[PDB]
DNA sequence: AAGT
RNA sequence: AGGA
DNA sequence: ACTTTTTCCGG
């Protein structure tokens, strides 16, 4: 469908970055973080997105 | 006044079971909510739905 | 225990 | 690990 | 070649 799915936008150009109610910080106390699973795989994703576009 | 039936009367060893009314036993009624989902938090101890 |  |  | 369900409720 033109309007709503295009065959073009199955392929990631630009990743929906969720906020913290989807991925919350359980932190636990005051001094220590606890940062959820999708947060560190978030990271995981920046960290390998940086490497490719310096590496270009 | 005696009963018209007669009763299966003499000792048998009981046993008493881990599970105990008030062990078991539990009401909520607005409490605890979830941080992810905001819902309801689980279990008796953790005053849940 | 079945079925794309 | 355990109840119905 | 290859995937997905299976009753309901202290740590």
């Amino acid at each position: 469908n033109e309007v709503f799915s295009r065959p073009e936008w199955m392929i990631l150009t630009c990743l929906p970055v969720p906020p913290p109610p989807v991925r919350p910080s359980i932190s636990f106390n005051e001094s220590q973080r606890g940062e959820d699973d999708l947060t560190f795989k978030l990271a995981d994703i920046l960290k390998a997105n940086i490497s490719l576009e310096t590496l270009e | 006044k005696k009963l018209m039936a007669q009763i299966f009367f003499g000792p048998t060893y009981y046993q008493r079971l881990r599970h105990m009314v008030d062990d078991k036993i539990h009401a909520r009624a607005r409490g605890p909510m979830q941080v992810l989902t905001r819902q309801p938090v689980e279990g008796r101890s953790r005053d849940g739905g």
